[PDB]
RNA sequence: GUAAAGCGCACGCAGGCGGUUUGUUAAGUCAGAUGUGAAAUCCCCGGGCUCAACCUGGGAACUGCAUCUGAUACUGGCAAGCUUGAGUCUCGUAGAGGGGGGUAGAAUUCCAGGUGUAGCGGUGAAAUGCGUAGAGAUCUGGAGGAAUACCGGUGGCGAAGGCGGCCCCCUGGACGAAGACUGACGCUCAGGUGCGAAAGCGUGGGGAGCAAACAGGAUUAGAUACCCUGGUAGUCCACGCCGUAAACGAUGUCGACUUGGAGGUUGUGCCCUUGAGGCGUGGCUUCCGGAGCUAACGCGUUAAGUCGACCGCCUGGGGAGUAC
C-alpha cells in the first residue's frame, strides 16, 4: 500500500485545502500513483494473478471516477489529466 | 403485596417469543412476567367463568401435575364439579364417545357387582376381577357423573398438556389457561400471565377461582 | 428498496402486517408520503407521521379490526422497467370495486373512484385490498 | 487414490459429535 | 436445490434500471377538440322475402394514426442542491490470500565404511525378486529429489479453481473504533477480456517415492480378472498451449423487510476489565427450529420466506450435446 507520506504529499498537491481526501482529484491521483508504484513489481513478477486482480479493480475505479469527473465538469477533468499524464 | 405479587415468576433463561410484551424485562438474571398488568386480564377471566357458571357449565380441571394433583382436587370437590386427577387421556373431548361407552360399562359392572359378581357364581376369580377394575373405578371419577360436553376448561398449563388445549380448539371450547411464561399463548384465547411453580401461589389461584364460581349463580 | 423505492414501502407493510407489528419506518419521501395519506384516507391504515428533517422518517401505523390483518394483500403495478399506464375508462378495479388501486394522475395521487369521478387516467401505483 | 481415505475418515466428523 | 433448466469464477463496453430536494421542459403519460381510419363483413335497434337462411335502413364499432389546445402527480431531458447509497483519508486487528528467494527437522531410496551371518521379502498359502563377490539387521558418513508429522479444529483466507514447516523481500483483499472529506460518482451485464483442479500437449531440465503402459510370478485344462515382484511415461521445475470436472451449496449477482435459541471465530465500548466474568455493540461462520414456502424431502435472517433491478438458462424419453 501506498506510504502515509506519499499519501499526505498527493493530498496537499491535488486537494483543494487540508483533509480534502474525498475530492475526486485527490482519489484520482492517489489510484494513478498507486498503479505507477505497482507497474514495476508487475513486471517483475508477472505471475501474480491476485495481485493483478486488485490492481485491475483500481484501474477500473479510477476509470469510473475520471469518467465522471468529466461529466461533471469538463475543465477540471481535462486539467487532471493533463497535470497527471492520462488518457494517451 | 397482592395476589399475584407473591410468586417471583419462572422462564429463568429460554422464553417464547410470541408473549413479549407480556414480561417486564430481565432482572437478576431471570426475567420476570408483567406481574401489574395480570390482575385485568385475569379478572376478566374470571367475570367470564362467572358468565358460564351464570347457566352452570361444566367447566373441568386437569390435574395432571403430582404435586398439584390434591391441590386442584379440592377445589374440584368444593365445587363438584369435573376433574382429571390422573393423564389426561387423548381423544378425550373429540373421541368422547368412547369415554361415554367405557363409563356406561363401568356403571354396569358396578349395579351388577352387588348381585352377580361377589358370590353368585366364583369369589376367587371375582376378586381378581375386582381388584383389576379397582383402578378403572377409581380413574375418571368426576367424568363419569353425566354426559360431558365440557363447556369451558382450567387446564393449569399449556405447553404441557397442550393435547387439552388443542381439542378444545378443534372442539371451539374456550379455555381460561393459566399459560406458563415459556408455553404457546396461541393456543389459549384467554392467556393468563402466571407461573406454574410455587405451589403455594397455584394453590391460591384455584381457591379464588373456585369461591368465584360458587357465588357465580347469584 | 435501492431501485424501487415504492415497492419496499409496500413490501415493508405487508412483512409488518404479516408479523402483527404495530407499527413501521421507513425513508420519507414526496411520493411515499402522497401514497401513504391516500392509504390513510381510505383507512387501510391508521395514521402516518413524519420526524425530522435533514433525514425524514415516515412511520406508518397498522391496523387490525380483529387477529386478522385489515391489509389482506397489497401488490406493485408499475415498475421500474415495465410502466403501466391506462386511460380513464379503463381503469383498473380491484375485487369489484371492493379494493382501491392507488392511480398517479395529473392532478397527483388518489384511489381509482376519484380517477374515474374526475375522468383523467394515469400511472397505477399499486392495487391495495 | 491416498485421498479417498481421507475423506472417509473426514466423512465421519457428523456422527455423533454434531 | 433433488423432476428439464444458474454460465466454473470474476472484471467490464453497449444496453436495461437507478437514492432524496427544489426550479421549468412538456418527450413519455393523461384530458379535450379536429381530420382520417372506403364500402361490404362482426354487434345493437328495426324493415322485406308466408318463417329461417338471405337481403336491407339507421347506429355503434373500426381498440389506430396525425395535428391543435391544456394538466403536469409520475417517468424522461436541462440547472442547482442534500447525504442516507457508493467511495477517499487517519489508527489498529486476524488470516495455509498471492509471487520471489532462502533455510530447518523427520522419513524413503542410493552410494561408501565398521560389527556381524544365513537368511530376507511377499502372501490366504506361494513364487518371481534380493543374498556368501556378505543381504536383511545395526551403526557411521555422504548424495539427491519430493512432501511438510504433532499443532489441526462443522478452524482461517481467497471471486472461483484452491491455499498448511520456519524466516525475509514484494504485494492484494476484508474487518473494527472515532472522525473528516467527495456528493449519486450506483446496480446488473449480451458480446469482449482475464482467471481457471487433475489428466494431456511443445521445448529444455529434474527424477527420491508413487505409478497408467509393460514385463514376470501365482491362479486356471487355457484364459481374463483381482493378488505379488518390478517398472516407463506421468507426477516436480521454467516457459508456452489446453480451458475441461459430481468446477456442487446440483442454490446467478445486488438491495430492502420478516419470531427465536445453541455454538465456533475475530474486533471493539463500559462495570472492581480485579479475571477467566457480567453488561452491550460489529464482521465471518456451524447446528436446531417458528411463521411463511415447498410435490414432498426440506429451506427457514447466510431462505428455497416477502419484494425490487439485471443477466443466463429450460420446456417429453431416446436419437444426442451426436451429425453438418
Ligand atoms: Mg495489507
Ligand atoms: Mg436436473
Ligand atoms: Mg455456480
Ligand atoms: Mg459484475
Ligand atoms: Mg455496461
Ligand atoms: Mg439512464
Ligand atoms: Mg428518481
Ligand atoms: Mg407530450
Ligand atoms: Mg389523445
Ligand atoms: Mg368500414
Ligand atoms: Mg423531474
Ligand atoms: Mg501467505
Ligand atoms: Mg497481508
Ligand atoms: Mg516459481
Ligand atoms: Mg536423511
Ligand atoms: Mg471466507
Ligand atoms: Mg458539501
Ligand atoms: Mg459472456
Ligand atoms: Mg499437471
Ligand atoms: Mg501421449
Ligand atoms: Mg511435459
Ligand atoms: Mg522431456
Ligand atoms: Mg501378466
Ligand atoms: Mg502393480
Ligand atoms: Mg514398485
Ligand atoms: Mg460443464
Ligand atoms: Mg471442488
Ligand atoms: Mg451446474
Ligand atoms: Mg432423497
Ligand atoms: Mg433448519
Ligand atoms: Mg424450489
Ligand atoms: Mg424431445
Ligand atoms: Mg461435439
Amino acid at each position: 500500500s501506498l506510504s502515509t507520506e506519499a499519501t499526505a504529499k498527493i493530498v496537499s498537491e491535488f486537494g483543494r485545502d487540508a483533509n480534502d481526501t474525498g475530492s475526486t482529484e485527490v482519489q484520482v491521483a492517489l489510484l494513478t500513483a498507486q498503479i505507477n508504484h505497482l507497474q514495476g513489481h508487475f513486471a517483475e513478477h508477472k505471475k501474480d494473478h491476485h495481485s493483478r486482480r486488485g490492481l485491475l479493480r483500481m484501474v477500473s475505479q479510477r476509470r469510473k471516477l475520471l469518467d465522471y469527473l468529466k461529466r461533471k465538469d469538463v475543465a477540471r477533468y481535462t486539467q487532471l489529466i493533463e497535470r497527471l499524464g492520462l488518457r494517451r | 403485596m397482592l395476589k399475584a405479587g407473591v410468586h417471583f415468576g419462572h422462564q429463568t433463561r429460554y422464553w417464547n417469543p410470541k408473549m413479549k410484551p407480556f414480561i417486564f424485562g430481565a432482572r437478576n438474571k431471570v426475567h420476570i412476567i408483567n406481574l401489574e398488568k395480570t390482575v385485568p386480564m385475569f379478572n376478566e377471566a374470571l367475570a367470564e367463568l362467572n358468565k358460564i357458571a351464570s347457566r352452570k357449565g361444566k367447566i373441568l380441571f386437569v390435574g395432571t401435575k403430582r404435586a398439584a394433583s390434591e391441590a386442584v382436587k379440592d377445589a374440584a370437590l368444593s365445587c363438584d364439579q369435573f376433574f382429571v386427577n390422573h393423564r389426561w387421556l387423548g381423544g378425550m373431548l373429540t373421541n368422547w364417545k368412547t369415554v361415554r361407552q367405557s363409563i356406561k360399562r363401568l356403571k354396569d359392572l358396578e349395579t351388577q357387582s352387588q348381585d352377580g359378581t361377589f358370590d353368585k357364581l366364583t369369589k376367587k376369580e371375582a376378586l381378581m376381577r375386582t381388584r383389576e377394575l379397582e383402578k378403572l373405578e377409581n380413574s375418571l371419577g368426576g367424568i363419569k357423573d353425566m354426559g360431558g360436553l365440557p363447556d369451558a376448561l382450567f387446564v393449569i398449563d399449556a405447553d404441557h398438556e397442550h393435547i387439552a388445549i388443542k381439542e378444545a380448539n378443534n372442539l371451539g371450547i374456550p379455555v381460561f389457561a393459566i399459560v406458563d411464561t415459556n408455553s404457546d399463548p396461541d393456543g389459549v384465547d384467554f392467556v393468563i400471565p402466571g407461573n406454574d411453580d410455587a405451589i403455594r401461589a397455584v394453590t391460591l389461584y384455584l381457591g379464588a377461582v373456585a369461591a368465584t364460581v360458587r357465588e357465580g349463580r347469584s | 428498496s435501492m431501485q424501487d423505492p415504492i415497492a419496499d414501502m409496500l413490501t415493508r407493510i405487508r412483512n409488518g402486517q404479516a408479523a402483527n407489528k404495530a407499527a413501521v419506518t421507513m425513508p420519507s419521501s414526496k411520493l411515499k408520503v402522497a401514497i401513504a395519506n391516500v392509504l390513510k384516507e381510505e383507512g387501510f391504515i391508521e395514521d402516518f407521521k413524519v420526524e425530522g428533517d435533514t433525514k425524514p422518517e415516515l412511520e406508518l401505523t397498522l391496523k387490525y379490526f380483529q387477529g386478522k390483518a385489515v391489509v389482506e394483500s397489497i401488490q406493485r403495478v408499475s415498475r421500474p422497467g415495465l410502466r403501466i399506464y391506462k386511460r380513464k375508462d379503463e381503469l383498473p378495479k380491484v375485487m369489484a370495486g371492493l379494493g382501491i388501486a392507488v392511480v398517479s394522475t395529473s392532478k397527483g395521487v388518489m384511489t381509482d373512484r376519484a380517477a374515474r369521478q374526475a375522468g383523467l387516467g394515469g400511472e397505477i401505483i399499486c392495487y391495495v385490498a | 487414490f491416498y485421498e479417498k481415505p481421507t475423506t472417509e475418515r473426514k466423512r465421519a466428523k457428523a456422527s455423533a459429535v454434531k
